[PDB]
């Protein structure tokens, strides 16, 4: 018995009968398209992980850029479609900046993911300024960043809702990571061991075995600001898995 | 013709101590010769920690007071936060350079508590320049008030005289006395002080008289 | 057949289907009534009471459009608020330009042409309500005037609007209206609306009756309690 | 078929109903319950918020628009967000322009207004958040409902979400006993009412739950999961 | 205030500027240099109210350079002259007019070396010899007077040294280095700055 | 299904059909030559128009003068063409205002271009379903012939046909056309053989073709339409040349 | 299929079917024919109308644009006057910027750009009706029609409307160059009567003529004598 | 006010008074004249302090982003020509900035001079402000490419000191910046008082 | 289904036109880029002369300004519409920060160009790929490709165009740092890799060296047939 007639899945702007406007909900699967990202937040700072996912030798791994620094306390990982994803980092800086300027203070992680949020939210055609994308956006964005309260990350969704979480990952094997962070994660757990916990749970759900090309990996402790590990530094921790 | 400005006179004076903050200003508001009111307090309590005191003309520091307000419930609403007084600093000073074309005529000060919980000033030109100032004089009297306030809290020209910091008792003497001094030079400044001391207890409002004209 | 898609077809036969399919909304939101008197206008609405949870004198459908004129409403009640608002701007845009309070038949048809604006573009559906203003001035008179979701606007001796209309309209027709003055016909639009309400269908309703007239100086005006209250005692009474 | 007709906001059925606001009307259904509930000198709102997963917090169901005014969502958190922007916009207007506290009961007819447009012009979809707005002005404590449908009620008490039915069924039993109650008393019926509505298997919980009071004297304070521990504390088992 | 001159030949442009920008008595460089190449052998020298002078060269360098990006072949040193009239001339009517003075140098195979002026009201002249500046007073009836229309290279230096060494003895202010630049089929070609020390 | 229709929809396989619809259109105008020969550059055109009551009122039918220095024929819908052709005037009178200059001829026909790129990116309007054969002398490159398709895709042609039996008209200039050797008589000869193949009429009316040649005399360019008596002549030259290898057969 | 609906879009085989759609509109109007003799242009096209209550003064078919250019429609009528109006405008600009009454080839050109616009946009519809503008400039006659493509031919002679091909066909049977425009005026009227379909009487049919004068209708009475005949 | 700025091998020295005078009254002798727009590049302000302030300002904003979406610090260059494009768009408006941005990038020790009329020139030794006139003389006599940095700082404390005692906008306390190629150092805030003492 | 609007995402999150527009690019004529380490070449193979058809009027390499040059595979009036604006803003930039254009500012400048067009209905995204190459300040040779979708990532090497796919795995096995030894080395890997695609031999390819310092040089065809001869030999 198959009833897959749909007809309201396609067009923004639709309630289907239950109401449950099925392209933003599209949009969140397509994050599952993208390499998976892990964060975990511990007292010591927030730590971020990615796969890489190269797909010929000749590229350059650098350029792959799937953690990136909105400012010196705030970072950004990003699965999904990379496009949408630089729109919606750059709304971050500007946003960040324009803070410094009229505020002269560094804005809380919150502040910054209520601002991307809200730029994800405009998809609805809510305003009427023609440069607005009709697509909800594709991208999944983990900010961590250490602020006022100390190390938060905060994760967004295409729909544009925000939520702290102790550990959350985006991506293709999210379901099962997440899983595995469950199991994992404990609220005392320094950065040493997330980045090894984070990078086992990585080194299981990638297809790839895993190595300091294939994985980006950054850390916000309070007293120092985004810094990504070098690929000696990366060598170091991988070895120790 | 129209003139779109009146200077309504006024004097506002914030003194810093390191754990309290005492913005005081006189309560007349004079157009011209004549006295619109003697019961108008040029000082405004923006938040726990911050009192904005404006003089210049008054229609501006009316307006001004309302965007402060409105802002900072704004930067609350979005930012979960109180403004600290660095931050309304700031943004005083991005606000009054907004009209650098047709200008607030409000000389503004705003002193208060820090995050540190030292007491700091801020003081802003009408354009929006701003300075973080241990002491500082505004309005007509500021030429007056500001050089006693240098010599006695700054310890300046002063040879062989140890510097103590001020504490609120002193202070709350000072500041009564250069406004009891102004009241008699300074046609505008008179009729009453309004002292508002900010601590981390909060900001309490003391009034005292100076001489109607 | 796509006739009936959008409000810029036509029917081969002729019929722009949209708007009727409009006209079927206020048949089903409850009956409002309103007659005119000698004296002046008294509108009646049956509001039903949903939940007990809602706050009584709340959810009205009686709106007063300017001071001296008031609109009752049946139909999907967010166009009528919004309508509503459509109607006191115009009142007041007529107060300030031409400097006097708006008669009424100008006021109906000013509304009725935003109404039927609706009806020719594709973009915007009709409005679903239909509405009822009323106003009494004393050069002007009493005036009770009536719009469809077409943008049909007449003034009507006696009118009623919602699920009971055909019904409401036979009691209605019995009553001299004319010849009644004010008071007595508040008591007359109870026993109406008591008639009309189906106890099986509707479990309770509230009367709310609102009245323009000499007695009330001109001004739209919620009937007291007082009289309100005589009036529901009069009608279950007189229902027996 | 039927399946004409129910496309656009801008079609009428043949019998009169515009279905994609029925449909946007179901949205509310869907989002996690929230119960408000007045005495003659205080306003509550009481939320179950829901989690992502273990390790991610729980949801923020209630907002404030102002010192009298907050408001509880329950739907697309995104329709929500843009609504609570306008109202709070709307309310900092009226303190600049007027120096009163906007009554509350207008600000909830501007939602109506500004959530009807979406309703009859084609292009943006209806709002499909729920609201429950609480205030206390100086006609009272005050307690509305808006629908993604633009109606607004004023209610004495009401739920919106799922599984609302029952603690509207609990609310209109000891509905008369609210005029007269305490603060505690009051929150203290909601947060009960409330538990109607959650599994049985489910508690309410310090983390799950959060209270909203505005009153004569208090401004609109959300109490949150660790301040919500001295209502929680008093109440009792699950019935 | 500033000096530009400019000298056509049977086959060469010799353009020269002074090095001077001052503010109100100052003179805050001692190397500026007014001579922006639009091209491999067009120049174009241009003084006037500070911030016009570096903003209209700038848009015109730029705008020559696309048309050399976009077709491959370099703009006729007459048709730059004409197109950079015409922003002027439109700007002028604008509330933003560019108090510019300009002298255009450059040689193309076809037409041969090739001087225009443009004053702030933008008339184009093309010109044997001019110059812009109140110097530009001083010195045109000395080239009047020693110019020949087949005046050879080494010839018009000397020209310009003579020329330049009026400056130095009558005008009021003090512009004392000037850079020399010649503009030939093989392209422009600095020269030794002249310096009266 | 259906990936042909508003011309802003990538078909699986990448093909913007509309646009490729478009260019079926241009195979039913009347065919239109342009040969270019080292003294000056000709366009020859069959003028479809045959019907008896119709007046030679215009300089050309199909033959438009754009500036001093270049001319164009355009095969396609006319309305269409109509527009081009305004437009491409107004281009070229621009750029002498702005650089006092005659305008380069490639540049003309990559502006051109470039309006019919947009029309088929953005989703409103129809691709241009024109396609024009643009001929001129330029100081930079000389005598220049240029082709262009409604996709907005120009290419420079020694010489080119566009329109009904376009295929067969390049064919046989492929092997008759002699690079480096062409003269606008030679030239104007070629033109006669291919049209005389490709028009199905077995003669040449001489009202049917009309032939326009550019040649640069005195340091002026001059664009002259071939008076009839003198088409006359050159189809029966070619009658008789054709015929003579006949005989000889 | 999909491509007959839209007007911006090409049919496979490159054809816009909307355009062809309306100038299917145009062949069900009314006869109307033009013939350009070397001293005159007649245009001529049939007023038949429904009932004798119309009053016949009330609209004219042939209407004039300036005072040596007139026109003749044949199509849907209320598109005419949108044409015409905008023509008689186009023509006054002409005017007030040259100041030279404007030469017939540029209003045709003016008209029938007009006419391609609206057939670009996919919101308005193309205009159905054709247009024979008949002028006198520089001492020459001239006769062109614009079809809604927005296209423009120049025709010694020509018929549009109903039974248009057999037209064509009668005319060019009994068209010679150096016809002056009285017996001009009695062939179109031969033309029109080929269609008729009906006793043609001079309310039935309209006429203008062109010449050096300009143009001008001729009234009821002198078209009733060219009837006599 | 009095702003110095040159270049020396060791790097770009920044000096500047501390005095703001509204009328002749000196509101303010502590008012902080070089503003540090980035951790690696520095400007002073002269004319107006709000114009400076809210315009430095808004530079650093733009360098900060640049940095954040290019990977790579500003140049100088780059910066005094954004600064210059901004104020040029406000030009006979009043604005009233005279700045000298000084950095240090690839290119090397790099100061540029710009102001709200427009011009923006890079030079060895700039001086802005009232007392401009009287430290070009000081510094001028003394500068030379090649001096020691001890000596290099020596020269701009007394070219502000001698222009604090003839210009009367301009005094309080000399702030001295160094810009080594890793970054800005401040040197000293000497008040001129002190100064007074040990140059006499 | 979902593949008829641009806006719309696919059940599992496909946005089908835009992938489309992508296989566009691969009817198109192949490019490669090899960064050798003092040279960038880049080279575009040539569909045929048409005989009757003057070749300077196509060119697929071209010069964005001085520094960057930039080869296109895809529609070919696309890329005219993309270089032209990318030659814009590199002029505009040299106005706005006085200071010649990085490689990859052009690559994402380009990038979001091309983003624009796909993120709303109404516009077609450009179909073209394109291979920027560029020297940057420091002097580091820069190759970076850039897709319909507007997606930039940098390649040591790359190829675009139909049969990418075996001149890339050709590049994979042999590229390697001894190949980049040398300049001709290099010009020799591009035209080797392209030879294993075209059908035709040196006569259909056309290749462009930028070094260091000096401006895009377009090689004389005697040039290539030189290195074609030496690869031949050497073969």
């Amino acid at each position: 018995m198959f009833l897959t007639r749909s007809e309201y899945d396609r067009g923004v702007n639709t309630f289907s009968p239950e109401g449950r406007l099925f392209q933003v909900e599209y949009a969140i699967e397509a994050i599952k398209l993208g390499s998976t990202a892990i964060g975990i937040q511990t007292s010591e700072g927030v730590c971020l992980a990615v796969e890489k996912r190269i797909t010929s030798p000749l590229m350059e791994p650098s350029s792959i850029e799937k953690i990136v620094e909105i400012d010196a306390h705030i970072g950004c990982a990003m699965s999904g479609l990379i496009a949408d994803a630089k729109t919606l980092i750059d709304k971050a800086r500007v946003e960040t900046q324009n803070h410094w300027f009229t505020y002269n203070e560094t804005m809380t992680v919150e502040s910054v993911t209520q601002a991307v949020s809200n730029l994800a939210l405009q998809f609805g055609e809510e305003d009427a300024d023609p440069g607005a994308m009709s697509r909800p956006f594709g991208v999944a964005l983990l900010f961590g960043g250490v602020d006022e309260k100390g190390p938060q990350l905060f994760h967004m969704d295409p729909s544009g809702t925000f939520v702290q979480c102790d550990a959350r990952a985006i991506g293709s094997a999210s379901e099962g990571a997440q899983s595995s962070l469950q199991e994992v994660y404990h609220k005392s757990m320094t950065l040493k061991e997330a980045i090894k916990s984070s990078l086992i749970i990585l080194k299981q759900v990638m297809e790839e075995k895993l190595n300091a090309t294939n994985i980006e990996l950054a850390t916000v402790q309070p007293g120092q600001n985004f810094h990504m590990f070098t690929k000696e530094e990366l060598e170091e921790v991988i070895k120790d898995i | 013709r129209f003139s779109p400005y009146v200077f309504n006179g006024g004097t506002i004076l914030a003194i810093a101590g390191e754990d309290f903050a005492i913005v005081a200003s006189d309560t007349r508001l004079s157009e011209g010769f004549s006295i619109h009111t003697r019961d108008s307090p040029k000082c405004y309590k923006l938040t726990d920690k911050t009192v904005i005191g404006c003089s210049g003309f008054h229609g501006d520091c009316l307006t001004l007071t309302k965007i402060i307000e409105a802002r900072l419930k704004m930067y609350k609403h979005s930012n979960n936060k109180a403004m600290t007084t660095g931050a309304i600093a700031a943004m005083l000073s991005t606000i009054l350079y907004s009209r650098r074309f047709f200008p607030y005529y409000v000389y503004n000060i705003i002193g208060g508590l820090d995050e540190e919980g030292k007491g700091a000033v801020y003081s802003f030109d009408p354009v929006g320049s701003y300075q973080r100032d241990s002491f500082k004089a505004g309005g007509s009297a500021s030429a007056m008030l500001q050089p006693l306030l240098d010599n006695q809290v700054g310890f300046k020209n002063m040879q062989n005289v140890e510097h103590v910091p001020l504490s609120l008792d002193r202070a709350m003497r000072l500041v009564k006395d250069v406004f009891i001094s102004a009241a008699e030079r300074d046609v505008y400044t008179g009729d009453a002080l309004r002292i508002c001391i900010v601590t981390k207890e909060g900001i309490r409002e003391e009034t005292v008289s100076l001489r109607k004209d | 057949t796509g006739y009936d898609l959008s409000a810029s077809t036509f029917s081969p036969d002729g019929r722009v289907f949209q708007v009727e399919y409009a006209m079927k909304a206020v048949e089903n939101s409850s009956t409002a009534i309103g007659i005119r008197c000698k004296d002046g206008v008294v509108f009646g609405v049956e509001k039903l009471v949903l939940s007990k949870l809602y706050e009584e004198g709340s959810n009205k459908r009686l709106f007063n459009v300017d001071r001296h004129v008031g609109m009752a409403v049946a139909g999907l009640l967010a166009d009528a608020r919004s309508l509503a608002d459509i109607a006191r701007e115009e009142a007041s845009n007529f107060r300030s330009n031409f400097g006097y309070n708006i008669p009424l038949k100008h006021l109906a048809d000013r509304v009725a042409m935003y109404v039927h604006a609706y009806t020719l573009y594709s973009a915007v559906r009709p409005f679903g309500c239909s509405f009822m203003l009323g106003s009494y001035s004393v050069n002007d008179g009493a005036q009770l005037y009536m719009i469809d979701p077409s943008g049909v606007s007449y003034g009507y001796w006696g009118c009623a609007i919602g699920k009971a209309r055909q019904a409401a309209k036979t009691e209605i027709e019995k009553l001299q209206m004319k010849e009644m003055t004010c008071r007595d016909i508040v008591k007359e639009v109870a026993k109406i609306i008591y008639i009309v309400h189906d106890e099986v269908k509707d479990k309770a309703f509230e009367l709310e009756l609102s009245w323009v007239g000499e007695l009330t100086n001109g001004r739209h005006e919620i009937v007291p309690k007082d009289i309100r209250e005589e009036a529901e005692k009069y009608a279950k009474e007189s229902l027996k | 078929f039927r399946n004409q007709y129910d496309n656009d906001v801008t079609v009428w059925s043949p019998q009169g109903r515009i279905h994609q606001i029925e449909y946007a009307m179901e949205a509310v259904k869907q989002g996690s319950a929230t119960v408000g509930l007045k005495s003659k000198t205080h306003a509550v709102l009481v939320a179950l918020k829901r989690a992502q997963s273990e390790l991610a917090a729980h949801q923020k169901k209630i907002l404030h628009v102002d010192n009298h005014i907050g408001i509880s969502i329950a739907g697309l958190t995104a329709d929500a967000r843009l609504l609570c922007n306008f109202m709070r916009q709307e309310c900092l207007d009226s303190r600049f322009v007027f120096d009163r506290p906007l009554p509350v009961s207008r600000l909830v007819s501007l939602i109506g207004s500004k959530t009807q447009i979406p309703t009859q012009r084609y292009g943006r979809r209806p709002y499909g958040v729920g609201l429950l707005i609480a205030g206390y002005d100086d006609m009272g404590p005050h307690i509305f409902q808006t629908c993604p449908s633009a109606n607004y009620f004023d209610c004495r008490a009401m739920s919106i979400g799922a599984r609302s039915q029952s603690a509207r069924t609990y609310l209109e039993r000891h509905m008369s006993e609210f005029m007269e109650c305490n603060l505690n008393e009051l929150v203290k019926h909601g947060l009960r009412a409330l538990r109607e509505t959650l599994p049985a298997e489910q508690d309410l919980t310090t983390k799950n739950v959060s209270i909203g009071i505005v009153g004569k004297d208090l401004e609109f304070t959300i109490y949150d999961d660790d301040d919500v521990s001295p209502f929680l504390e008093g109440l009792e088992e699950r019935p | 205030m500033e000096y530009l001159i400019g000298i056509q030949g049977p086959d060469y442009v010799l353009v020269a500027s002074d090095r001077v920008a001052a503010s109100n008595i100052v003179q805050m460089k001692d190397d500026h240099d007014k001579m922006f190449k639009m091209s491999e052998k067009i120049l174009l020298l241009c003084v006037g109210e500070a911030g016009d002078t570096v903003q209209f060269a700038e848009y015109i360098q730029k705008n020559v350079q696309l048309y050399k990006m976009r077709n491959g072949y370099e703009l006729s040193p007459t048709a730059a002259a004409n197109f950079t009239r015409r922003n002027l001339a439109d700007c002028l009517r604008s509330r933003t007019p560019y108090h510019v003075n300009l002298l255009l140098a450059g040689y193309d195979e076809h037409e041969g070396p090739a001087l225009y002026y443009m004053d702030y009201l933008a008339a184009l002249a093309k010109a044997p010899f001019a110059a812009h500046g109140y110097g530009a007073f001083l010195t045109l009836s000395i080239l009047d007077r020693y110019y020949t229309p087949t005046i050879s290279r080494e010839r018009a230096v000397e020209l310009l040294r003579k020329c330049l060494e009026e400056l130095q003895k009558r005008f009021i202010l003090n512009l004392p280095t000037f850079s020399v630049r010649i503009i030939d089929k093989n392209g422009i070609h600095d020269l030794d700055n002249i310096s009266f020390p | 299904r259906r990936y042909d229709s508003r011309t802003t929809i990538f078909s699986p396989e990448g093909r913007l059909y509309q646009v490729e619809y478009a260019m079926e259109a241009i195979g039913h105008a009347g065919t239109c030559l342009g040969i270019l020969a080292n003294d000056g550059v000709l366009l020859a055109a069959e003028r479809r128009n045959i019907h008896k009551l119709l007046d030679e009122v215009f300089f050309s039918e199909k033959i438009y003068k754009l500036n001093e220095d270049m001319a164009c024929s355009v095969a396609g819908i006319t309305s269409d063409a109509n527009v081009l052709t305004n437009e491409l005037r107004l281009i070229a009178q621009r750029y002498l205002l702005q650089y006092q200059e005659p305008i380069p001829c490639e540049q003309l026909v990559t502006a051109l271009c470039d309006i019919k790129q947009a029309y088929t990116q953005f989703g409103g309007k129809r691709p241009f379903g024109v396609s024009l054969l643009y001929i001129g002398w330029d100081k930079h490159y000389g005598f220049q012939l240029y082709q262009s398709d409604p996709s907005g895709n120009y290419g420079g042609w020694k010489a080119t046909c566009i329109g009904n039996n376009s295929a067969a008209a390049v064919s046989m200039l492929k092997q008759d056309y002699k690079e480096g050797e062409m003269t606008l008589k030679s030239a104007l000869a070629l033109a006669i053989k291919v049209l005389n193949k490709t028009m199905d009429v077995s003669k040449l009316s001489a009202e049917k073709v009309e032939i326009a040649t550019l040649t640069r005399e005195n340091g002026k360019t001059v664009i002259r339409v071939l008076k009839q008596k003198e088409v006359e002549q050159l189809i029966k030259k070619h009658e008789e040349e054709e015929a003579k290898a006949e005989r000889e057969k | 299929r999909g491509y007959s609906f839209s007007l911006t879009t090409f049919s496979p085989s490159g054809k816009l079917v909307q355009i062809e759609y309306a100038l299917a509109a145009v062949a069900g109007g009314a006869p109307s024919v033009g013939i350009k003799a070397a001293n005159g242009v007649v245009l001529a096209t049939e007023k038949k109308q429904k009932s004798i209550l119309y009053d016949e003064r009330s609209v004219h078919k042939v209407e004039p644009i300036t005072k040596h250019i007139g026109l003749v429609y044949s199509g849907m009528g209320p598109d005419y006057r949108v044409l015409v109006h905008r023509a008689r405008k186009l023509a006054q600009q002409y005017y007030l910027v040259y100041q030279e009454p404007i030469p017939t080839a540029q209003l045709v050109q003016r008209v029938a750009s007009v006419m391609q616009e609206y057939t670009q946009s996919g919101g308005v519809r193309p205009f159905g009706v054709s247009l024979l503008i008949c002028g006198w400039n520089e001492g020459r006659p001239y006769l062109f029609q614009s079809d809604p493509s927005g296209a423009y031919f120049a025709w010694k002679a020509t018929a549009m409307g109903k039974n248009y091909v057999n037209g064509k066909t009668f005319l060019e049977k009994r068209y010679n160059e150096d016809l002056e425009l009285e017996d001009a005026i009695h062939t179109a009227i031969l033309t029109l009567k080929e269609s008729f379909e009906g006793q043609m009487t001079e309310d039935n049919i309209e006429v203008g003529i062109c010449n050096e004068a300009g143009f001008r209708r001729l009234t009821p009475t002198e078209v009733k004598d060219y009837l006599a005949a | 006010t009095t702003t110095l700025a040159f270049k020396f091998r060791h790097g770009v020295i920044v000096a500047a008074d501390s005095r703001a005078t509204a009328g002749a009254y000196i509101a303010s002798q502590t008012v902080k004249k070089v503003i540090e727009i980035n951790p690696y590049l520095l400007g002073t302000m002269a004319g107006g302090a709000a114009d400076c302030s809210f315009w430095e300002r808004l530079l650093a904003r733009q360098c900060r982003i640049y940095e954040l979406r290019n990977k790579e610090r500003i140049s100088v260059a780059a910066a005094s020509k954004l600064l210059a494009n901004m104020v040029y768009q406000y030009k006979g408006m009043g604005l009233s900035m005279g700045t000298m941005i000084c950095g240090w990038d690839k290119r090397g020790p790099g100061l540029y001079y710009v102001d709200s009329e427009g011009n923006r020139i890079s030079g060895a030794t700039f001086s802005v402000g009232s007392g401009s006139v009287y430290a070009y003389g000081v510094m001028d006599r003394g500068y030379s490419y090649d001096l020691e940095v001890e000596q290099a700082y020596d020269l701009a404390r007394r070219a502000i000191y001698q222009a604090t005692y003839r210009d009367a906008y301009s005094g309080g306390a000399v702030n001295l910046y160094h810009v080594r190629e890793d970054g800005w150092i401040r040197v000293s805030s000497d008040n001129v008082a002190d100064l007074h003492e040990k140059y006499s | 289904s979902y593949d008829r609007a641009i806006t719309v995402f696919s059940p599992d999150g496909h946005l089908f036109q835009v992938e489309y527009a992508q296989e566009a690019v691969k009817k198109g004529s192949t490019a490669v880029g090899v960064r050798g380490r003092d040279i960038v070449v880049l080279g575009v193979e040539k569909k045929s002369v048409a005989k009757l058809q003057d070749e300077r009027t196509v060119r697929k390499i071209c010069a964005l300004d001085d520094n960057v040059c930039m080869a296109f595979a895809g529609l070919t009036a696309d890329a005219r519409i993309v270089i032209n604006r990318a030659r814009v803003e590199c002029q505009s930039h040299r106005l706005t920060v006085e200071d010649p254009v990085t490689v990859e500012y052009i690559t994402r400048y380009i990038a979001s160009l091309k983003q624009r067009y796909t993120q709303s209905n109404g516009r077609r995204p450009f179909g073209i790929s394109a291979l920027i190459v560029g020297f940057d300040f420091d002097g580091t040779p820069r190759l970076y490709q850039t897709d319909p979708s507007g997606t930039y990532h940098a390649w040591k090497a790359n190829a675009i165009g139909r049969g990418a796919k075996s001149v890339r795995e050709f590049l994979e096995k042999n590229y390697t740092d001894e190949a980049i030894e040398t300049d001709d080395l290099t010009i020799k890997l591009v035209i080797k890799a392209l030879l294993e695609v075209v059908q035709s031999g040196g006569k259909n390819i056309e290749l462009a060296v930028m070094r260091r310092d000096q401006s895009l040089k377009i090689l004389n065809p005697e040039e290539i047939e030189k290195y074609v001869a030496e690869i031949e030999k050497e073969k």
